[PDB]
RNA sequence: AAGCAGAGG
RNA sequence: UAUACCUCUGCUUCUGCU
RNA sequence: AGUAGUAACAAGAG
């Protein structure tokens, strides 16, 4: 619909400090507002990681899992508590949780991830099916060159590519720009009828159409075939003293 | 026998065994307490290289400023910072005779990105001196805090959200003569700790205004706050680093912005490439002056170093650089890029914390700040303390320090890297018309110098030419830290050459292990880190898998999530044996859950969800992928309650934060960042692509709010998405609105 | 102008045209003619879509309904470019390439309005050579009351259009009466400037022959290159040069070590003395639990007797330590539960430096004491190398009979680099899991582990933390040994660098009389007797616990946790050293390096002269050099390292007959010398160096 | 696009 | 009153908890 | 005492 934003907008505007901030604050220093903070930074979270984990409640979740996730364990452990304020969107959450969710929550029929990480995917196919040949000792000659690690589409650059992600994805805040090409026109077109009651956030499918359509490339010593097939097993097929000959799939 | 490890260099070359000269399995030092003492060494050093120049008296600040610049002549090899400005202008105008179309390009680069800027490309930075709370805050508070004082004093260009604006808005803010700020007071009670029976003091932070006067707020726009550098590798003594405001901020990312499209294009610059591009780089700089040669022809290559590169270096030679590459720029142009060379001639160091006295008739101990060390009678310091104080004391202005020279750690990387540039641009054999020239690389002040000459006079006729032309700019040659061998071995930011670039694993040590995020990202981090180093470290396939199963012992251990089938019992033991035992396919279940390891050298470039997605049970797979993922953050339902899916899986948790200060209220100012994050989050409801993007607009949040909301409820009633009262229902909520924010 | 603005049109219009200067950069106090086309333009769009609506049947009518015309002048241009992208994916029309004034739902049209003081039809020809490929509909208003639509077809009503024309009209005869009606019809860059303030600190920071900031630039601007550099090198005296010396490591001398008392030890645990009390494979009630092993370990040595202490602590109160083991037995022999705190008691107080800080107080409550005097930073006492590190490192480079470091499943080997790295792998286990350092390397971790968790969890309590370690035979049995204790103090840790302190007592057969300089921090009881069976005879040894009051943090703590890093260092490059015999040989040399005991790399220094080892030997020796890096890790380490890498690169390119030359050697050394202060393994790594440079020069002969 | 982590100067 | 600047590499898309 | 090293921790702003 959209009466409850702009109710909740109205809920807001009663509030005189928020009433300040919403019209003194502009859409580009939002970006500066959105970013404060005023407490003591947390450094180094390896360590924290390290003791964190032998603390009883190391995991901060929403207050829905109160409904999802029961209190107690058949064993007896504590999966969440509250913190120390009353009605607080953030409780404190145990890792027994997460295992007792993982070993006993409910089961969905429909998973998102062989979509959206479709890449990977491709890859282990790539892997599976794979071809190794002999290994061959002699001294390796590897030129640093500039390779694709993501071949992205033929048609597309980088920037069109991030143009037609904005164009699908996000349509009307696209701003004064247009599509000013026939493939970014197509494949605008071909991801619109694909991506239709698409219950997926937009942001994880723009980073889906991201890892499909935008080329990146690394600077990487290069000893062999510079395809990006081949550049995904690097680590693979050569080294220093060595070659393993492979064939990816397809 | 006694073991002698160093006895291996007799049969192994010492780049082929560098790594065993790194000790980077130890902890690095760390500075214990303040960093007052280097940053009086600092100065001290700053005014000592350049104690035969011009002491001046500053009209604005009060503050002793002290000009070498064109002084004497250097009589020693001692470093010096008497730079001649006319040979500085003699390398600039050669280094533009040797590029000709460089400068306008870069220039025509650096307008172009002027004109695009915003203002909160500011909020780049890390812990930013914030000259209204006297201390440091990230960038985006200090400059949150800059604009809201700024606003309430009368400044309003940078409303319009370039940076270019609030530049103006910065230097226009120095003729008001009272600027009223908002800092954070403290109030203290004694009350008692119920946990030891203790008296403590219960600190209470609020916030307080006072004015400032012309000469203090001055002094605090020109003012770098000073600390000492952390967990730094290959040092015996400590360093001051330093951080400037946001007054100096701008006008430094538009310097560092020209003088980096001016390295881009420069093939003698290490600056701004890095890693494998720059040793391919330095490879081809010595493949062109080992085979550019004759039959006779003697080649030589200095690794060298500089003594004190941001001690010796002068604003005022940046100034002259500045409208030297500006020459034929629009004036607005050289105005805006020769403001951060006359704001770094005109700085101040704060000098840090003070220092920690001691009484042992009370058994106390006490903080004093740097403010208040200038009434502290001598003898109560020690010795090198003393000693530094006398001669600091003249160059004192409310509590910090005066530091015309210098530029301080890495503030101006690019300019200094064009200045070493022009030197080793000096050297073309076409140009000098001698028996020698030379060529190399320069990144800030490490330099790779090949002189090529006839005969070995020639060569060291090229290396006191090389260096006395260093000298007469400023830059110091380190005679302790510098050699000399043929060419085909030279080092250069410890990447070490013996006719082609060694490997330095050690370097990438602190790298392996785990990284601290959560349960789904550290292994991800993990396998690219070993995958990542068998590419570009020379990480041998033996070492590799070693190095897998100690990243899978470190994240078993430190997530707590051992393997279904083992004997440790942790908190987490019961009920990942409980998820164990109820599964058939256990090599799908992975070893955040107890599963096994599936990595070998083959499949380190593949995530772990995927790689065992085909031995997952349905069950397990339904529950660990479910996109009704409580751990995670799930983006409500745009316009077009209800959430959409998650992706992610349920080890992708948030760690629980903690920012807490011990005995200290600090709710009078956790406030206005929580109404911040309230009102980001109701923007975030009628703009679904902020969180992607950055939005852009010079119009206030409510009356974007409001359009959209208004144009969304037309174009829904205009497509049978709403009915005509919800329209109607719609416009006249948002009427209300903009009654509310006119009565 | 401006007065005559504000006096005709509404508030809303001069809101509009002053937010709409505001968004291009303008004000209605300096231009005004250009604010008065602005705000006509405005009230022009405004009369164009007002009092027209859209019913429920969908006719307009014109006076609870719905606008006809969405406005789209006057917006800020990203809020107008919403409004358009949402209208345009809406319908199916094109995007328009500019911001259009309005949009017509009716006749669904994106409109232009525009009010010139010209004439109307050259202003629609300008208009429509500006906007020709697209449908946007144009409608032109002009002054004189004249009119052209797109092609002579209306869309709005006859009414509105003559209000329209009537105001315009109006506003014209008001111009002329006005007298500014001659200024509008006439009237159809970046900057930046210095304020005076910093315009005196722009004339203040200058090469000193200047006094202004312009001048000093239109010198720069001006400049030409005429011989400065050749003139002042001219100019300049013979003394700055940069002489090479030539480098000879034949005539070089030897790193001088300092003199002084005797390095001593300052590890955290024992390590070529620590004894260990071990269960073989172990089936108690708490198989696991630190302290029932602990338990278990202790119920195997019956040869208690009352300690007496045989080895004070010169510094420090040694009936405390006594007291203190006292207590500790006492408590471990009554404990129930499966941790142990113990009682905060006057000498544990001691020990664990309860109270020793003097109390932080603000400065403002301060200013009256007079004794006052600031923290004294002394450098550290030098002090000389002693023996007992290279017997250290002796040590720690063997193997022993207990296999220390478990390694975690690896997935299946396919390809066949993964079988030639699985087959160097087990060659590398073989190696280097049953050394000592491997041991050293799992007490650190153990011991880093449990007193992180300790201090993080248990800030206020004085903890027990035994010294365990688990390790297999050669055979494969399972052995549960015990060091020691350590007794936590208060750790409320919350600087990176702050010092949790701890007691820690190890067992020891290792008699502190015979090397007394080692042990200047420790206070040495006497505790037991054990019956030591040997080959030729069996004695009865007595069993020494070694007590001391250490210190770590929690970045020293979190580097410890990290020591099997150490496994990686060196079997990194034994590996390499493996692959650059590969590349020669064209095949694996794995195989020929373990199998071969030819003895081809040089490690010792014997009587005799040079000794070489094998490459196992080079792994464990590598390992424990990492190790002992780790553990004994200083700044001095670092200077240390980073300034003798330079002469280890002098003395290798020496032997590359590239001909090395130095600026000031002497300078080097000093920078190396200063890096040797008290650290034993810096003291070990300089006298190494003197040992590879000695050799060095006796293989130039 | 931004944040975080590691390395180097 | 307390982890700066610049560059490179890698990971993630985070809704903020005394 | 000890950690440690150019200044701190050895609880009371990280
Ligand atoms: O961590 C760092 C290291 C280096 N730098 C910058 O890099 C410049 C040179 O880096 P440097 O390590 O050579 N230091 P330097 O000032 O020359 O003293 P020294 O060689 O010991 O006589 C320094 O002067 C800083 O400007 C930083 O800003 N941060
Ligand atoms: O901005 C527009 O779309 C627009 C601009 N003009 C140009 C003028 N004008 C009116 C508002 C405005 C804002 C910025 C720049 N010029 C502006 C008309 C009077 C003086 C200049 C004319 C139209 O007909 C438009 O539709
Ligand atoms: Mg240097
Ligand atoms: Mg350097
Ligand atoms: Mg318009
Ligand atoms: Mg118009
Ligand atoms: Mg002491």
């Amino acid at each position: 619909s959209g009466m409850e934003r702009i109710k909740e907008l109205m809920e807001m505007v009663k509030n005189s400090r928020m009433r300040e901030i919403l019209t003194t604050t502009s859409v580009d220093h939002m970006a500066v507002i959105k970013k404060y903070t005023s407490g003591r930074q947390e450094k180094n979270p390896a360590l924290r990681m390290k003791w964190m984990m032998a603390m009883k409640y190391p995991i901060s979740a929403s207050s829905r899992i109160r409904e999802m996730i029961p209190e107690k364990d058949e064993d007896g452990n504590t999966l969440w508590t509250n913190t120390k304020d009353a009605g607080s969107n953030r409780v404190l959450v145990s890792p027994n949780a997460v295992t007792w969710w993982n070993r006993a929550g409910p089961v969905s029929d429909v998973v998102h991830y062989p979509r959206v990480y479709k890449m990977y995917f491709d890859r282990l196919e790539r892997l599976t099916h794979g071809t190794f040949g002999p290994v061959k000792f002699y001294n390796q000659v590897k030129v640093r060159k500039r390779v694709d690690i993501n071949p992205g589409h033929k048609d597309l650059t980088s920037r069109e590519a991030q143009e037609v992600i904005m164009e699908v994805v996000f349509p009307n805040e696209v701003g004064a720009r247009t599509l000013s090409s026939d493939a970014q026109l197509t494949i605008t077109k071909e991801k619109k009828e694909e991506l239709k009651n698409c219950k997926i956030s937009p942001i994880m499918v723009a980073y889906m159409l991201e890892r499909e359509l935008v080329r990146r490339t690394r600077f990487l010593p290069i000893a062999g075939a510079t395809s990006s097939t081949y550049v995904e097993v690097l680590h693979l097929t050569q080294g220093t003293c060595w070659e393993q000959q492979y064939t990816p799939g397809g | 026998m006694d073991v002698n490890p160093m006895l291996i260099f007799l049969k192994v070359p010492v780049q082929n065994a560098i790594s065993t000269t790194f000790p980077y399995t130890g902890d690095p030092p760390y500075s214990h307490g303040t960093g007052t003492g280097y940053t009086m060494d600092t100065v001290i050093r700053t005014h000592d290289y350049s104690s035969r120049g011009i002491w001046k008296t500053n009209s604005e600040t009060g503050a002793q400023q002290l000009n070498p610049i064109d002084g004497p002549l250097p009589e020693d090899n001692e470093p010096s910072g008497y730079a001649q400005t006319d040979c500085v202008l003699e390398l600039i105008e050669g280094l533009d005779r040797s590029h000709p179309g460089l400068f306008e390009t870069a220039c025509q680069e650096t307008i172009d990105a002027i004109q695009q800027t915003r203002v909160d490309k500011l909020t780049q930075g890390r812990q930013t001196y914030d000259w209204t709370l006297n201390r440091n805050q990230p960038a985006a508070t200090a400059l949150a805090n800059t604009i809201e004082v700024f606003r309430k004093n009368g400044y309003k260009l940078n409303e319009s959200g370039r940076l270019i604006d609030f530049l103006k808005d910065v230097l226009l803010s120095f003729e008001n003569d009272s600027m009223e700020v908002t800092t954070h007071f403290q109030k203290k009670k004694r009350i008692r700790d119920n946990h030891s029976k203790k008296m403590i003091t219960q600190r209470t932070i609020g916030k307080k205004r006072v004015k400032l006067t012309k000469k203090n707020y001055l002094i605090r726009a020109l003012t770098l706050n000073t600390m000492t550098k952390d967990a730094e590798r290959g040092k015996l003594k400590r360093r001051a680093i330093a951080t400037p405001g946001m007054q100096i901020r701008g006008f430094v990312y538009f310097v560092e912005l020209l003088a980096r499209n001016i390295c881009e294009r420069l093939e003698q610059s290490g600056l701004p490439v890095g890693g494998n591009e720059k040793k391919a780089k330095l490879a081809n700089v010595i493949k062109k002056m080992m085979a550019k040669s004759t039959d006779e022809e003697l080649s030589y290559t200095i690794t060298g170093d500089n003594t004190k590169w941001n001690e010796n270096q002068n604003p005022r030679i940046f100034l002259a650089m500045v409208l030297r590459i500006t020459a034929g720029q629009p004036e607005w142009f050289r105005d805006l890029l020769a403001v951060a060379p006359i704001m770094f001639s005109n700085k101040v160091a704060r000098l840090g914390r003070g220092y920690m006295f001691e009484s042992k008739s009370m058994h106390l101990r006490t903080q004093i700040s740097a403010e208040n060390l200038s009434d502290i009678n001598l003898r109560y310091f020690n010795e090198d303390t003393k000693k530094k104080i006398e001669k600091i004391r003249h160059l004192m202005v409310e509590g910090t320090a005066s530091l015309s020279p210098g530029m301080m750690m890495g503030m101006f990387n690019m300019l200094s890297t064009v200045l070493g540039v022009s030197v080793l641009n000096l050297g073309q054999r076409e140009i000098l018309k001698r028996t020698y020239w030379w060529d190399g690389l320069q990144s800030s002040d490490d330099f790779a110098l090949i002189i090529n000459g006839h005969f070995k006079e020639d060569i060291q006729q090229g290396v006191n030419h090389f260096y006395r032309t260093c000298k007469l700019v400023g830059i110091n040659m380190s005679q302790k830290k510098s050699y000399i061998n043929k060419t085909g071995t030279f080092e250069f930011t410890s990447f070490f050459y013996r006719y082609g670039f060694v490997a330095n694993f050690s370097m990438e040590l602190p790298s392996f292990g785990v990284a601290g995020n959560n349960e789904s990202a550290d292994m991800s981090i993990g396998t690219t880190v070993i995958k990542t180093n068998m590419i570009n470290n020379d990480l041998g396939p033996a070492t590799a898998q070693m190095a897998i199963q100690l990243f899978i012992k470190d994240y078993r251990y430190t997530y707590r999530c051992h393997r279904g089938d083992t004997n440790l019992e942790t908190r987490r033991t019961k009920s990942i044996k409980r998820l164990w035992t109820e599964t058939i396919s256990k090599a799908g279940l992975l070893v955040a859950d107890g599963g096994p390891n599936p990595y070998n050298l083959r499949n380190l470039h593949i995530p772990e969800v995927c790689l065992k997605w085909s031995l997952m049970d349905p069950d397990y797979r339904g529950r660990l992928c479910n996109p009704n993922n409580p751990f995670v953050h799930h983006m409500e339902v745009e316009s077009t309650s209800l959430e959409y899916d998650a992706v992610a899986t349920t080890h992708s948790w948030t760690p629980k934060r903690n920012r807490s200060i011990l005995n200290t209220n600090q709710r009078g100012i956790l406030e206005d960042e929580r109404i911040y994050q309230k009102c980001c989050q109701v923007f975030e409801k009628f703009f679904p692509s902020s969180t992607y993007r950055r939005p852009i607009g010079m119009a206030s949040m409510l009356d974007a709010m409001l359009s959209r909301a208004r144009i969304d409820a037309r174009i829904d009633l205009e497509s049978g998405r709403i009915s005509s009262q919800d329209f109607s229902e719609i416009t006249n909520t948002c009427k209300a609105i903009e009654a509310l924010k006119r009565q | 102008m401006e007065n005559f603005v504000r006096t005709n049109f509404n508030p809303m219009i001069l809101e509009r045209a002053e937010k709409t200067m505001k968004e291009y950069g303008e004000n209605p106090q300096n231009e005004g003619n250009k604010f008065a086309a602005i705000s006509t333009h405005m009230e022009v769009c405004f009369m164009y879509s007002d009092f027209h609506f859209i019913d429920l049947e969908g006719n307009t009518i014109v006076k609870m309904l719905k606008h006809r015309f969405e406005i789209i002048e006057g917006q800020e241009r990203n809020i107008a470019w919403t409004i358009v992208n949402s209208i345009c994916n809406m319908t199916e029309n094109s995007k328009p390439r500019f911001l259009p004034d309005l949009y017509d739902y009716k006749t669904n049209k994106f409109i232009e309005i525009g009010v010139t003081r010209r004439k109307v039809e050259d202003y629609y020809y300008e208009k429509a050579s500006k906007l020709k490929g697209e449908n946007v509909y144009i409608h032109i208003f002009s002054f004189d009351g004249e009119e052209m639509a797109t092609d002579d077809e209306y869309i709005l009503d006859e009414e509105s259009r003559a209000r329209i024309k009537t105001r315009l009209f109006v506003l014209r005869q008001e111009l002329a009466t006005a007298g500014l009606w001659d200024s509008f019809r006439q009237s159809e860059e970046e900057e930046f400037s210095y304020p005076p303030t910093f315009q005196r600190l722009a004339n203040q920071s200058l090469p000193p022959s200047f006094k202004d900031y312009h001048q000093f630039k239109a010198y720069v601007s001006s400049f030409k290159a005429n011989g400065n550099i050749e003139a002042k090198l001219g100019a300049m005296s013979e003394k700055v040069n940069a002489q090479i010396e030539s480098f000879d490591p034949r005539t070089i001398r030897e790193l001088e070590l300092p003199e002084g008392k005797f390095c001593t030890q300052r590890s955290k645990f024992l390590l070529m003395d620590a004894m260990k009390l071990s269960v073989l494979n172990p089936a108690h009630e708490g198989e696991g639990i630190p302290m029932k092993d602990a338990k278990a370990c202790l119920d195997t040595f019956w040869g208690w007797k009352k300690a007496t202490i045989i080895k004070k602590h010169e510094k420090g109160v040694n009936t405390n330590y006594l007291m203190i083991w006292e207590q500790l037995l006492e408590s471990i022999k009554e404990m129930e539960g499966k941790f142990l705190n113990l009682k905060k008691t006057n000498h544990l107080k001691w020990g664990l430096g309860e109270g020793q800080a003097p109390e932080k107080m603000d400065f403002e409550d301060c200013k009256e004491v007079p004794d006052l005097f600031q923290y004294k930073s002394e450098p550290p006492e030098k002090r000389k190398l002693a023996s007992w590190i290279q017997s250290e490192f002796n040590k720690a480079s063997e193997l022993t009979n207990s296999n220390w470091i478990e390694f975690d499943e690896l997935g299946n080997d396919v390809a066949p680099i993964e079988h030639i790295a699985s087959r160097r792998r087990n060659f590398f286990t073989a190696e280097v899991s049953q050394c000592r350092a491997s041991e050293y390397i799992m007490k650190a971790v153990y011991i880093n582990t449990a007193l992180l968790n300790s201090s993080c969890t248990a800030m206020e309590e004085y903890q027990v933390i035994p010294i365990i370690t688990k390790c297999r035979d050669t055979s494969g049995q399972r052995r549960t040994n015990l060091y020691g204790f350590i007794i936590k103090g208060r750790s409320h840790l919350r600087n990176d660098t702050d010092v949790v302190n701890f007691i820690s007592l190890e067992f020891s057969l290792t008699d502190p009389r015979n090397e007394i300089h080692k042990w200047e921090k420790y206070c040495v009881l006497e505790i037991g007797d054990m019956e030591i069976r040997t080959s030729i005879s069996t004695i009865m040894k007595p069993v020494y616990l070694y007590v001391r009051t250490n210190g770590t943090s929690k970045i020293k703590m979190k580097w410890g946790m990290e020591m099997r890093r150490c496994l990686l260092q060196s079997l990194q490059q034994v590996e390499s050293m493996i692959e650059a015999e590969s590349a020669v040989k064209e095949k694996d040399m794995t195989e020929p390096f373990f199998r071969n005991r030819e003895n081809d790399w040089p490690i010792g220094e014997s009587p005799q002269g040079i000794e070489k080892g094998t490459i196992g030997k080079v792994c464990r020796v590598l390992l424990a050099k990492s190790v002992f890096n780790s553990i004994y890790a200083s700044a001095q380490l670092e200077g240390f390292s980073a300034e003798s890498r330079k002469l280890l690169l002098l003395i290798q390119a020496f032997r590359d007959n590239l001909d090395p030359g130095t600026f000031d050697l002497k300078g080097l050394y000093e920078a190396i010398e200063e890096c040797i202060i008290n650290d034993p393994w810096v003291l070990l790594n300089a006298s190494w160096f003197n040992s590879f440079l000695k050799a060095v020069q006796l293989s130039m002969g």
